[PDB]
């Protein structure tokens, strides 16, 4: 019974695609204080 | 400015406005600076 409640915790969290990307984006400017080009859809 | 002038037939040079605008200069710096994706990978997965 346990082992399917740490799956649906997981399979039932996300709604964006990449969502650990833009936790990637929250966790570096909250220790760098807003970074520039955090969002960019181009590549440079 | 300071003036003075004098003399019998020395030429008496006129008083004089001086406004002198002198920029300021840029000079952007930037160092580099480098964090692995295997650095940002640890506190991020949650490994056991």
């Amino acid at each position: 019974s346990f082992g399917p409640m740490k799956r649906e915790v997981m399979e039932f969290d996300p709604e964006d695609p990449y969502k650990v990307s833009k936790m990637r984006k929250l966790e570096r400017s909250i220790a760098k204080g807003y970074v520039y080009g955090a969002d960019h859809q181009a590549i440079t | 400015v300071p003036r003075v002038a004098t003399g019998a037939g020395i030429p008496t040079s006129r008083q004089t406005t001086v406004m002198v605008s002198k920029y300021s200069e840029k000079s952007p710096i930037t160092i580099p600076f480098e964090i692995s994706a295997a650095c940002l990978t640890h506190l991020k997965e949650t490994f056991e």
